[PDB]
């Protein structure tokens, strides 16, 4: 398997800069 | 009319018309008024890593989840609003530690703990 | 990230995750009576 980082993905957990004018 | 109408166990939610700038924890910022996601993910590409517009996310109760479906839907997000449906997928093995990556951010406040780690 | 009602005013008893900064946003969507 990989052994230097697991997916190459994962997950980024931010808010988007649209939201904040969306909302 | 993305829904898997196959149980009452769909806790799972479609989120569709998703923007490209929309991450999880956009999801998460909008989704966790209406309860406590304890498991999200972002349908995005294994090789870039860009969202494709879509997401699932699952509440720990699902009358929470139900509650989002119609008083979030229609919540406009750049340019576009927002979809969710209850669908209910099987959940990729090969993408796996995007998933429990997830739910571990999720699960910090979720789990009570006075002490964490024996 | 923070919860800041601690009234259950919600139908659904449901009080707003420590991901909620603190915008409430609603749509009005009538589908759910």
């Amino acid at each position: 398997g990989s052994k230097s980082q697991y997916i190459d993905i994962m997950p980024d957990f931010s808010p988007s800069g649209l939201l904040e004018l969306e909302s | 009319g993305a829904m898997g109408n196959e149980y009452k166990d769909n806790a799972y939610i479609y989120i569709g018309n998703l923007n490209r700038e929309l991450t999880e924890g956009d999801i998460l910022t909008v989704f966790s008024e209406y309860g406590v996601p304890v498991d999200v993910i972002l349908s995005r590409d294994e090789n870039t890593g860009e969202s494709q517009g879509f997401a699932y996310l699952k509440y720990e109760d699902q009358r929470s989840t139900i509650l989002a479906v119609d008083n979030l839907n229609g919540f406009k997000i750049g340019g576009r609003a927002l979809k969710i449906d209850h669908t209910f997928y099987r959940p990729k093995r090969s993408l796996q530690k995007y998933y429990e990556a997830v739910k571990e951010e999720l699960d910090r406040d979720i789990v009570s703990k006075n002490n964490a780690e024996k | 990230g923070s919860y800041d009602k601690p009234a259950p005013e919600n139908r659904f008893a449901i009080m707003p995750g420590s991901r909620w900064d603190g915008v409430h946003r609603s749509n009005g969507f009538e589908e759910k009576w």
